C-alpha cells in the first residue's frame, strides 16, 4: 500500500460524522472522472502560421518538433 | 588577544561564514543604494520604489533579481565617485497569477532615472531572456533620457533596447507601465511595446522638455499638459490605460495578461467553463432576451454598445482598452465560454458612430495586437458611414483609414 | 557498431573490448599482454571506451533501467516527470549547504556532498565514473524534470580538467542536448591541467570540443560556481560568454584569469631573487591583495558576468525556479546547415 | 570592593540565566560570544557584547587573554563563568584575580584542591565524610589493583585522578580484566588529561546520584539549601534532575546535610557548590564528588527552596555574610529536564540543525530556561544543550501530572531532541516509583529502559505516499472541529488529477553516497564523515595504514569521533593538522 | 520600427549632426546598420553643447553664481570645452559605433563596396505571424 | 494584529495567555491578552524581578498597557517606603504621571442528514479538493 | 482508507458521487 490517504490530524469523528464528512468530500470531488484522452488535432496549430526564414533553426527545434511530439 | 565591540565587529572574511556574511552586508546595500532618505522621499511623496512596484506587481516570493550588485564603470565627469548598486534599474524574473514574466523597474532616485551603459545591459539582458524564454516581458518607465555625463554610449545602449523591442514585437506581449517622468529616449520603447498603462497625474512621457520647447517655440506649458496620462490617453492616442494609481495600474496589467499567451505560437488561458446543451433557442436566458427591445424604434436615436457588449460577454466582465481615446469606437477584451476574445464596436453615442482617424487607428492596432497573439475578433458594427470634414481629409482619412482595412 | 552506441556497460572480468588480441600482438609485434591489460573492463572504463563496469548482467540490467528512466524515448518525446514538487520550503539539507566549502583555499572536498543536495534527491545517476575522474557527469531530476548535470571534482586533481575529463564533458553535453535534458554546470576548477604530458595528449583539441559542444548546445544551460573558476575552466564550465542562459555564484566563488599563486610566481619572475626573505613577504602580501580584490564573486558580479551571488541553501529553490523560466528556450538565431564542425 | 558589571564568560543558556541575575541584582552586563554566537539570545539580551572572535572554544571562551581583554574594554569589574570552559580552571580564576576583578566564584586554591580527586579524597576523610571502600592514594600497578579487588571483592572501578565527563572511570567485573583495565587507564588518562595518575574502589552496582546544594561565605558560614536527585544519567551524564531528593531516610538526609558542610569547611570553600554523592542499593551514602561551580540543576533547588542563587553568588563575591542563616525548608517538588539536541533513537548521538519552530511550554508551575529561539542555529561546535524545562509541584505526584503536561505542549522542530524520552520517563512506572521506592539508577537508560523512540527524520520524505503534496483543511462536523490532510491527487468520486501526462511517483533516494550495501568505493580519500574540529591526528605523511587503523579524531558538539583508514596503503596527502576546523566531506587524506 | 525590422542592406552616412533620439532612429549601429561611416565634421553626441553643459556643469555655474562670477562667460568656456572634447565623431568611432571615419570624397566607394557585398545578407528575425509596429 | 508576542521567561516568571504570535483581536471580548506573573523571595525582589521581566516583554502590533507597569513597577509611590504605600483605587486616573506616548471566504456549509440526526458540515470556502 | 490517529478505517461509498 502506497496511496497517500486522506489523515485526521486533529478529532475523533462519531462514525456519523466520518460519514457526513466523507459524503461531502466525495460529492465535492468531481471533474476528470475517468482519464479521458484528448484527441490529437493539429489542424491550424499556431507554429503553422509563423514565418520562417529558410535557414531558421526554429524549423528544426520549433516547427518539426511541435509536430513530431507525441 | 583582540576583542571588539559587536558594533564594529565583521565575521573573519578569510572564512567561508564571513564570506556569507560579506554577502549579506551587500544584499542589504542594494536595497537602498542611495541611502535611506531618498526612500523617505520617495515614500513622502506618495510613490513607491522600483523594487517595491515589482514586488506588488509579481507574486509574493516568485522575485529573482538579476544584476543586483551592478554598477557603472563611467570615468566621465567625476562619475566614478558616486556608484550606486544596481546603476539605477532593477532587474528579473517572476511569475504573475502563477506564470513567469520577465521584468524591469527604472529607478528615478539613481541619477534622475537616467540610462547609463549598464542600466542599458541590465535591460537588454531581459529583454533576450524574455525572448529566447517566450515570456512577457513587463517594464515599468520612470527616467529623464540618457546619463547625460556618460557619453553617446548611452544612445548605442537605447538603440540595442529598440532592436529587442523591435525583434520581440509580435512574438511575446510587452507591456510597458509609465510610473513617472519619462523623458527623451525612455518614450520609444513604451511606443514599440504592445500595451501602454500610464498612472494618472503621476507620469508623463514627452521627447523634448517644457524649457526647450519654450526656448524654440515661445510656447508656455506645464509637463503634466504636455506630457501627462490624460494628454497621452485623449489627445495622441498613446496610452492604453490611464490608472487612478499604482495598484490600479497593476491590476490592469494584470487583467491584461490574463487574456494573453505567454508567446505567439502557445495555446491561451482557456478557462474552464460549464456549457449548456441544448439549441440556442431553447439556451436564452433573460439577459438575452433584453436585446431584443435594445435598438430604438427611430434610427435617429443612440444607444450604448456597452449593452450588447456586457451582454455577449461571459460575467459581463469587459477590459476596455483605452477607453479615453476615439470613443466612437470601442475594443476590449472579454471571454466567450472562457476563450478571450478582442471586441471592436462602433459607438453611436460618440459622431453617430461614425469611423473617423483615430477611431481608425485605435481598432486597427488593437486587432493587430489579437492577430499576433491569436486572440479571435469580435465586431459589433452601427456605422453610418466616415465623419465627414476637411480636417479628417487633410490629416489624412484615407491613408489612415486605410489602415484598419 | 558497440562504440557507436550512447551508453556500453560492461561485466567485470567477462566483457573485454579489442580489436587484436594478445596472440596477434605477440607474434606480429612481439610485445606480450594480457586480456585485463589489452581491454579489461575497468581498463576501457578508465580509457572512457566503455561508461559503466558491473558485477554481474542482472547489475547491468538495473543500470540500463535507470538509465533509460531519466530519457525520453526518442528524440522528439518527453522524459518521465519523477516525484515533481518534494520539498517546495527550504530544508535543513539546503542549511547544511551554507557551511559546506571549507574555510582554507587548499582544502579539497567531495562534490558529492553538494550534488546530493541541490536537486529533487540522492538520485545522482552518474555516467562514465571512472573516465576523467576529476568531472562528473550524471543524471539528477529538478522538480522531477530530468537534468545532465557537470560537475567539477575537487577531490581528484584538485577538479582539474584533464584530457579525459574533457572529452567525457563533450560527449555527455552533446548527448544531453540531443535528448533535450538540460544542463547544470557546478564549477570549481583551477582549469585545464597543464603539462607535458597533456599537451602531447590532446588537451588543446579536447578542450576545443568541450568548447565546441557547450556553445553547440541548444537546451536551457543554468550554472552555479563554488569556489574556482580560473581561466579555462571559468569559460567552458558554462560561462554566460558561452551561451549559459542563467549564471549563479557562491560568495566562495573565485572568478579570475589566474590563481593568486600563478600570479605571484609571474610576479616573482620579475627580480627573481626567490631565496629573499623579503620576496616571500612580497608573495604573501600580493596574494592576500589578491584574493580580497581580484579572485573574487565581486568583480564578475558587478560587471554582470554572472547574475546573482547566493546564499548556498537557496540554490535547489533557485534551480527550480530558473528552469521553470527556461523551460521552454528557443535558441537562435542560428543559420540551419547540414551540421556544425568541431576540432576533430 | 562590590560587584557593578558583570561579564558573563560563558554562551547560551547560563548566559541568560547570569544576565537575568545581573538586571535583577541592577549590575550592568557584558556578554562575549564567538562568532557562531553573533545572534545569540544572551548576546542580544546583555547590556553590551564584545566579539571575541574565532569559531571554537579553543578560541574563544576558552582563551584567558581574550576574556580579559572583553572585561577590559567593557570596563567589567567582575567575571562570572558560568559552567564549563573556564568556571573550574583555577589558573584563569587567579588571572582574573591578578586583573583586580571580581572573580564570581570559590578561590583558586579551592578549585585546585577540590579538582584534584585524591587531594579531595583527602580533604573529605578529614571532613569525615563517608566514603565507599577504596583506594586513599594512587594505584601503582595492576599488581596492586588485584591486591585491592583480591582484598574487597568486585566489581572494582579504576578513575583517573583527575578525569570528568565519564570517561574517568572504567569498571572491572571479574579480576582478569585489570591489567588491561589499569594499561587502557593510564594510557588514556595521559592522553585526554596529561595525568596517568589511577585509583581504584569498589564500583557500586545501581547505585542512585544525590548532590547537596551549599552556599557558603567568605566568613565561614554554610548552608545546605537543599537536595537533588540526578540518577537519570546517559554516558554518566544527566538528563533528568528533581529536588528534593525523593525517598531518602531522615538519617540519610541529615548525614548528607551535615557531611557536606563539614566537607565545605575543611576544604575552605566559599560561594555556590555542590556536593556530590553516591547511594548504594543497601542505602550506604558514599561522597563522590564536590562541583566548585554553579550547578546546571540549580533551578530545582531554586524553585524548591526560594533562593536565587546566582544573586547568593554575588552576595558572597561581594563578601557579605549569608543572610540565609539555617538550611530552608523544601516546598513542593521539582523536575528538570535537559532539552539536547540528541537523538534518543540513535543512542542519544547529538547532531547539529535549525531551530525551525522552538515552542516551550507555559502556565501553572512551569520555568523556562532557554538559550535558543525560533531561527537559532546549532553548529557542531558547542554542547548540544537547547534548554531547560522546570516543573514545580506540591507535591511528587503533583509535579509529573504538570510535567505530561508541559511535556506535552513543548514543541521543537527542525532538529533531534530528547524530548520524546523525556515524555517516555515521566510516564514510566520505574520512575513514578511505588510511594516508597523507585527503581532507576545511573545506568537504568541504557541498560534498563524500554526505548521505543523512533529515528529522528524531519520532514523528509522517505516512503512513495510521502512524496504527494498534501493540504490541511479544517472541517466542522455537527460542530466537530476536525483537521483534515487531504492528498493532492486524491481521485474520491468523480475527483482525479492521479497523474498528469507521464507523472511517476516512487521511493525518493536518500540523501546519501550509494546504496546501503556498502559502506564506501574503493576511492583513496578518507573524508570527513561530519563538520567538526580535527581534535587529533594519528598518522604522519608516509605511514603506513591498514583498514580500522585511528586516522584522526574529529570532535563535533563536545564529542570525539573516530575517522579511521577503509583501507591498507601509504598515507599519502595528510592535510589537516589539530585545532582545524573542517567540514563534511572534506579530504583529511588519500591512502595509496 | 521600419529601420530596425528591415533585412536589406543598410548602410548610414553621418554629414554632420547626428544627436539623441535621433541618432538612434537615423540608423545607429546598434539598430543593425550593416556599415556606418562618419564625415569629418559629423558632430555625434547626446545633445547639442549648450544644453549638456546645463548638466555636466551644473555644480561649478552654481557656485561661480555663488561667487558672483562672469557665469555667462564661464558657459562660454565650458561650452566651447565640451565641443572641444565631444562634439565630434571621434567618440563613436572609439566606441567603434562608427565604422570609418573617412574624406567626404570616400563615400561613394564604401557605399559601393558595402551593397556589393550585402547583395544576400543572411539575418533572421524570430518566428512571428506578423509585427506590431505602431499605428 | 499580535504581530509578534514574546513572553518573558527565565526565574520567578509564569505567564498565562490567551494569544500568540499571529492572533487578531478584535473588539467583541475584553481586551486582555495575559498576566504576567512574577514572583520572588521577597516584595523587593519580586518587584526588581518584575522590571526584568517587563523589559524583556515585547509586544507588536497594538498597544498594551506595558508601558504603564513599566512606570509603575519603578513608581515610589508603589516601591513604598517599607512599611506603608501611596497607591489607592483611583491613583491611576489621578495622581500617575501618565507620561506613556500614545502608540503608533466566508465558509460554506453543507446540511447532511445521517440517521435522525442533522449535521452541518462546514468547509473553507476555497476547498479545491 | 482513512487514518484516524493512526488509525486505518475503511470507508466504502457508491461510485458514482458528484
Ligand atoms: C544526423 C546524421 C546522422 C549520421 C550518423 C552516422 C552513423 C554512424 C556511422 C556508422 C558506423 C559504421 C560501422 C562500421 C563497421 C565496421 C566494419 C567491419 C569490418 C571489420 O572490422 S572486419 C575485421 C577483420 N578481423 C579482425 O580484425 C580480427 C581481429 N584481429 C586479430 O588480429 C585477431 O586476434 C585474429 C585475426 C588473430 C583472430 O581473430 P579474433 O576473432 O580476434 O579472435 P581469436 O581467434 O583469438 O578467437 C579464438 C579462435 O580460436 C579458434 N576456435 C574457435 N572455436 C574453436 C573450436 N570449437 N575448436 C577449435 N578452434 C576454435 C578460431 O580461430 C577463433 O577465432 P574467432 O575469434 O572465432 O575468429
Ligand atoms: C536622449 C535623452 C536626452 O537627450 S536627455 C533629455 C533631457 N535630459 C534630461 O535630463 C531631462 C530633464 N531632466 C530633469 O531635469 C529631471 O530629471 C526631470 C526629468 C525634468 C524631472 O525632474 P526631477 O527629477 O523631479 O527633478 P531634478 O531634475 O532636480 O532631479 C534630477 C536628478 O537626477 C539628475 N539627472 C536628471 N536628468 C539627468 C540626466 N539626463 N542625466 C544625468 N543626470 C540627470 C539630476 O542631476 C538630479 O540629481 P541630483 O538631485 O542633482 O543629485
Ligand atoms: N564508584 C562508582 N560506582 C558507580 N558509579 C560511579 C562511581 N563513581 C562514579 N560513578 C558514576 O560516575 C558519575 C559521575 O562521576 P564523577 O562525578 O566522578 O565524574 P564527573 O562528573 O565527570 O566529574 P568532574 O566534576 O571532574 O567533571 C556518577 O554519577 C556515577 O554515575
Ligand atoms: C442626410 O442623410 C445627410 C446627413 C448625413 C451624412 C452622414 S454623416 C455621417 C456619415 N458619413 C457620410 O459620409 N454620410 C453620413
Ligand atoms: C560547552 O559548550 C559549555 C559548557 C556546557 C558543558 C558543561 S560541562 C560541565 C557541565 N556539566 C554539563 O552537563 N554541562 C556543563
Ligand atoms: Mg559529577
Amino acid at each position: 500500500d502506497h496511496e497517500a490517504h486522506i489523515k485526521v490530524l486533529r478529532g475523533e469523528p462519531t462514525p456519523e460524522e466520518m460519514a457526513a464528512l466523507m459524503a461531502v468530500l466525495a460529492s465535492a470531488g468531481g471533474g476528470p472522472a475517468e482519464p479521458v484522452k484528448k484527441e490529437r488535432n493539429m489542424w491550424g496549430h499556431p507554429v503553422d502560421k509563423l514565418r520562417y526564414s529558410v535557414f531558421s533553426w526554429q524549423r528544426v527545434t520549433l516547427l518539426e518538433r511541435t509536430h513530431m511530439r507525441r | 588577544s583582540v576583542t571588539e565591540p559587536s558594533a564594529e565587529h565583521q565575521v573573519d572574511i578569510h572564512t567561508t561564514a564571513g564570506k556569507l556574511a560579506d554577502l549579506k552586508r551587500r544584499t542589504e546595500e542594494t536595497l537602498h543604494p542611495v541611502g535611506e532618505a531618498a526612500v523617505d522621499k520617495v515614500h513622502a511623496k506618495g510613490k513607491l520604489t522600483a523594487r517595491e512596484r515589482i514586488l506588488a506587481l509579481l507574486d509574493e516570493g516568485s522575485f529573482v533579481e538579476l544584476d543586483a550588485l551592478a554598477k557603472h564603470r563611467s570615468t566621465n565627469f567625476g562619475l566614478e565617485k558616486n556608484r550606486p548598486l544596481g546603476d539605477g534599474v532593477i532587474t528579473g524574473y517572476g511569475t504573475i497569477d502563477g506564470r513567469d514574466v520577465c521584468i524591469f523597474s527604472q529607478d528615478a532616485t539613481v541619477f534622475g532615472g537616467s540610462l547609463g551603459e549598464v542600466y542599458g545591459e541590465k535591460i537588454v539582458k531581459v529583454q533576450e531572456l524574455a525572448i529566447k524564454t517566450g515570456r512577457p516581458l513587463i517594464g515599468i518607465n520612470d527616467g529623464a533620457g540618457a546619463r547625460i555625463q556618460e557619453g553617446v554610449v548611452s544612445l548605442g545602449l537605447y538603440s540595442r533596447i529598440f532592436h529587442n523591442n523591435i525583434k520581440a514585437s509580435g512574438v511575446i506581449p510587452q507591456i510597458s507601465l509609465i510610473m513617472g517622468a519619462a523623458a527623451g529616449g525612455h518614450v520609444y520603447s513604451p511606443a514599440l511595446t504592445d500595451f501602454v498603462v500610464m498612472v494618472d497625474q503621476t507620469s508623463q512621457m514627452f521627447i523634448t522638455g517644457p524649457d526647450v520647447i519654450k526656448t524654440v517655440t515661445g510656447e508656455d506649458v506645464t509637463m503634466e499638459e504636455l506630457g501627462g496620462a490624460h494628454t497621452h490617453m485623449a489627445k495622441s492616442g498613446t496610452a492604453h490605460y490611464v490608472a487612478s494609481g499604482e495598484q490600479d495600474a497593476f491590476d490592469y496589467v494584470r487583467d491584461l495578461l490574463s487574456y494573453l499567451p505567454p508567446n505567439n505560437y502557445a495555446d491561451p488561458p482557456l478557462y474552464p467553463v460549464a456549457i449548456p446543451e441544448g439549441s440556442i433557442e431553447e439556451t436564452l436566458t433573460d439577459e438575452d432576451l433584453e436585446l431584443d427591445t435594445l435598438i430604438p424604434d427611430s434610427p435617429n436615436q443612440p444607444y450604448d454598445m456597452h449593452e450588447v457588449i456586457t451582454r455577449i460577454l461571459d460575467d459581463d466582465e469587459f477590459l476596455e482598452v483605452q477607453a479615453g481615446y476615439a470613443g466612437n469606437i470601442v475594443v476590449g477584451f472579454g471571454r466567450v465560454e472562457g476563450r478571450p476574445v478582442g471586441i471592436v464596436a462602433n459607438q453611436p453615442t460618440q459622431f453617430a458612430g461614425c469611423l473617423d482617424i483615430n477611431a481608425s487607428e485605435k481598432a486597427a492596432r488593437f486587432i493587430r495586437t489579437c492577430d499576433c497573439f491569436n486572440i479571435p475578433i469580435v465586431l459589433l458594427v452601427d456605422v453610418p458611414g466616415f465623419l465627414p470634414g476637411t480636417d479628417q481629409e487633410y490629416n489624412g482619412i484615407i491613408r489612415r483609414g486605410a489602415k484598419l482595412l | 557498431s558497440p562504440i557507436q552506441t550512447d551508453l556500453l556497460v560492461a561485466v567485470r572480468d567477462q566483457g573485454y573490448m579489442f580489436i587484436t588480441g594478445p596472440d596477434v600482438i605477440k607474434d606480429v609485434t612481439g610485445e606480450d599482454v594480457t586480456f585485463d591489460e589489452l581491454g579489461g573492463a575497468d581498463e576501457q572504463a578508465k580509457r572512457g571506451n566503455i561508461h559503466k563496469v558491473v558485477n554481474s548482467e542482472a547489475e547491468a540490467y538495473q543500470y540500463v533501467r535507470d538509465y533509460l528512466s531519466f530519457l525520453p524515448s526518442n528524440h522528439f518525446d518527453n522524459p518521465p516527470i519523477v516525484n515533481p514538487g518534494m520539498e517546495p520550503e527550504i530544508t535543513p539539507h539546503d542549511l547544511e549547504l551554507d557551511s559546506i566549502v571549507p574555510d582554507a583555499d587548499n582544502m579539497a572536498y567531495d562534490m558529492h556532498e553538494i550534488l546530493l543536495r541541490i536537486f529533487d534527491d540522492g538520485d545522482v545517476f552518474e555516467i562514465a565514473e571512472q573516465r576523467g575522474p576529476a568531472m562528473i557527469t550524471a543524471f539528477a531530476r529538478v522538480d522531477g524534470h530530468p537534468v545532465g548535470v557537470i560537475a567539477n571534482q575537487p577531490m581528484v586533481l584538485s577538479g582539474a580538467i584533464d584530457n579525459e575529463a574533457s572529452d567525457k564533458a563533450a560527449s555527455f553535453i552533446r548527448f544531453c542536448d540531443s535528448y533535450n535534458l538540460p544542463l547544470v554546470f557546478v564549477v570549481d576548477t583551477p582549469g585545464a591541467m597543464p603539462g607535458v604530458a597533456e599537451e602531447k595528449g590532446g588537451i588543446i583539441k579536447r578542450g576545443g570540443r568541450f568548447f565546441n559542444a557547450i556553445v553547440e548546445a541548444d537546451v536551457p544551460k543554468v550554472t552555479v560556481i563554488i569556489r574556482k573558476a580560473y581561466g579555462g575552466g571559468y569559460a567552458v564550465m558554462g560561462s554566460k560568454q558561452l551561451s549559459a542562459d542563467l549564471n549563479f555564484a557562491w560568495p566562495t566563488a573565485r572568478i579570475a584569469v589566474i590563481g593568486a599563486e600563478g600570479a605571484a610566481q609571474l610576479l616573482v619572475k620579475r627580480f627573481p631573487d626567490p631565496n629573499a626573505p623579503e620576496v616571500q613577504k612580497i608573495r604573501d602580501d600580493f596574494i592576500e591583495g589578491y584574493n580580497l580584490n581580484m579572485a573574487t564573486p565581486w568583480i564578475a558580479a558587478e560587471r554582470g558576468y554572472i547574475d546573482a551571488v547566493i546564499q548556498p541553501h537557496e540554490t535547489r529553490l533557485l534551480l527550480r525556479k530558473s528552469l521553470r523560466l527556461l523551460r521552454d528556450k528557443q535558441n537562435g538565431p542560428k543559420v540551419q546547415r547540414k551540421h556544425g564542425l568541431l576540432p576533430l | 570592593s562590590k560587584i557593578s558589571k558583570v561579564l558573563v564568560a560563558n554562551r547560551g543558556e547560563i548566559a541568560v540565566r547570569v544576565i537575568r541575575a545581573a538586571k535583577d541584582a541592577g549590575l550592568a552586563s557584558v556578554a562575549v560570544y564567538a562568532e557562531p554566537d553573533a545572534d545569540a539570545p544572551h548576546v542580544r539580551l546583555a547590556d553590551e557584547a564584545f566579539a571575541l572572535g574565532g569559531q571554537t572554544s579553543a578560541e574563544s571562551y576558552l582563551v584567558f587573554e581574550k576574556i580579559l581583554d572583553a572585561a577590559e574594554k567593557s570596563g567589567a569589574n567582575a567575571i562570572h563563568p558560568g559552567y564549563g570552559f573556564l568556571s573550574e580552571n583555577a589558573d584563569f580564576a587567579q588571572a582574573v584575580i591578578d586583573a583586580g576583578l571580581i572573580w564570581i566564584g570559590p578561590s583558586p586554591q579551592s578549585i585546585r584542591d577540590l579538582g584534584d580527586k585524591v587531594t579531595a579524597r583527602h580533604i573529605a576523610a578529614r571532613a569525615k565524610a563517608p566514603l565507599v571502600p577504596g583506594t586513599p592514594d594512587p594505584v601503582k600497578d595492576a599488581d596492586e589493583v588485584v591486591a585491592f579487588a583480591k582484598e574487597h571483592g568486585v566489581p572494582v572501578a579504576i578513575k583517573a585522578a583527575f578525569g570528568g565527563g565519564g570517561r574517568g572511570m572504567k569498571v572491572a567485573r571479574t579480576l582478569e580484566e585489570i591489567p588491561e583495565l589499569f594499561e587502557s587507564a593510564t594510557r588514556e588518562a595521559i592522553a585526554a588529561f596529561g595525568r596517568g595518575e589511577c585509583f581504584v574502589e569498589r564500583y557500586l552496582d545501581k547505585p542512585r546520584h544525590v548532590e547537596a546544594q551549599v552556599i557558603a561565605d567568605q566568613h565561614g558560614n554554610v548552608v545546605v539549601a537543599g537536595t537533588r536527585d540526578c540518577s537519570l544519567q546517559r554516558r554518566f551524564q544527566k538528563l533528568v534532575e528533581e529536588a528534593p531528593a525523593p525517598f531518602l531516610t531522615d538519617a540519610q538526609r541529615k548525614e548528607i546535610h551535615e557531611s557536606a558542610k563539614r566537607i565545605c569547611k575543611e576544604a575552605g570553600y566559599y560561594g555556590a557548590g555542590t556536593v556530590e554523592y553516591l547511594v548504594g542499593q543497601d542505602g550506604l551514602i558514599s561522597f563522590l564528588e564536590v562541583n566548585t561551580r554553579l550547578q546546571v540543576e540549580h533551578p530545582v533547588t531554586e524553585e524548591t527552596s526560594g533562593i536565587d542563587l546566582v544573586r547568593q553568588q554575588f552576595k558572597i563575591a561581594n563578601g557579605e555574610p549569608l543572610d540565609i542563616t539555617e538550611d530552608p525548608t523544601p516546598r513542593g517538588h521539582s523536575f528538570e529536564f535537559r532539552i539536547n539536541g540528541e537523538d534518543a533513537g540513535r543512542g542519544f548521538l547529538p547532531a547539529p540543525g535549525p531551530v525551525t519552530k522552538f515552542v516551550a511550554p507555559t502556565g501553572p508551575g512551569v520555568r523556562m530556561d532557554s538559550g535558543v529561539e525560533t531561527g537559532s542555529v546549532i553548529g557542531g561546535q558547542f554542547d548540544s544543550m537547547l534548554a531547560k524545562l522546570i516543573v514545580t509541584g506540591a507535591t511528587r505526584e503533583e509535579a509529573l501530572e504538570r510535567s505530561r503536561r508541559a511535556l506535552a505542549e513543548f514543541t521543537v522542530e527542525g532538529l533531534a531532541t530528547v524530548i520524546p524520552f523525556h515524555r517516555a520517563v515521566v510516564s514510566d512506572p520505574a520512575f513514578i516509583g511505588d510511594g516508597e521506592k523507585f527503581d532507576v539508577h545511573t545506568r537504568w537508560i541504557e541498560t534498563e529502559w524500554n526505548n521505543t523512540v523512533e529515528p529522528f527524520t524531519g520532514g523528509d520524505p522517505i516512503e512513495e505516499e510521502d512524496t504527494v503534496p498534501r493540504q490541511t483543511v479544517v472541517v466542522e462536523v455537527g460542530g466537530r472541529r476536525l483537521e483534515v490532510s487531504l492528498p493532492g491527487d486524491l481521485a474520491i468520486g468523480g475527483g482525479g488529477g492521479a497523474a498528469a501526462p507521464g507523472v511517476v511517483r516512487k521511493k525518493p533516494k536518500p540523501r546519501k553516497r550509494g546504496g546501503g550495501g556498502a559502506k564506501a568505493a574503493s576511492g583513496d580519500a578518507v573524508t570527513a564523515p561530519m563538520q567538526g574540529t580535527v581534535v587529533k591526528v594519528a598518522v604522519e605523511e608516509g605511514q603506513e595504514v591498514s583498514a580500522g587503523d585511528l586516522v584522526v579524531v574529529l570532535e563535533a558538539m563536545k564529542m570525539e569521533n573516530p575517522v579511521t583508514a577503509h583501507k591498507d596503503g601509504t598515507i599519502t596527502g595528510l592535510a589537516v593538522e589539530a585545532g582545524a576546523a573542517i567540514t563534511q566531506g572534506t579530504v583529511i587524506a588519500e591512502i595509496k | 520600427y521600419a529601420y530596425g525590422e528591415a533585412t536589406v542592406a543598410k548602410v548610414t552616412v553621418i554629414t554632420r549632426k547626428s544627436y539623441g533620439g535621433a541618432y538612434c532612429v537615423m540608423g545607429s549601429k546598434d539598430m543593425g546598420a550593416d556599415v556606418v561611416v562618419a564625415w569629418p565634421t559629423a558632430q555625434i553626441a547626446v545633445m547639442g553643447a549648450s544644453g549638456a553643459v546645463g548638466f555636466v556643469y551644473r555644480q561649478q555655474l552654481k557656485e561661480a553664481a555663488k561667487n558672483g562670477e562672469d557665469v555667462d562667460a564661464l558657459r562660454l568656456e565650458l561650452q566651447q570645452t565640451y565641443e572641444d572634447t565631444l562634439v565630434n565623431p571621434y567618440i563613436a568611432a572609439e566606441r567603434g559605433y562608427v565604422d570609418a571615419v573617412i574624406p567626404p570624397s570616400h563615400t561613394r566607394g564604401y557605399v559601393a563596396n558595402a551593397l556589393r557585398l550585402l547583395e544576400r545578407k543572411i539575418v533572421q528575425m524570430p518566428p512571428k505571424k506578423h509585427g506590431n509596429i505602431p499605428l
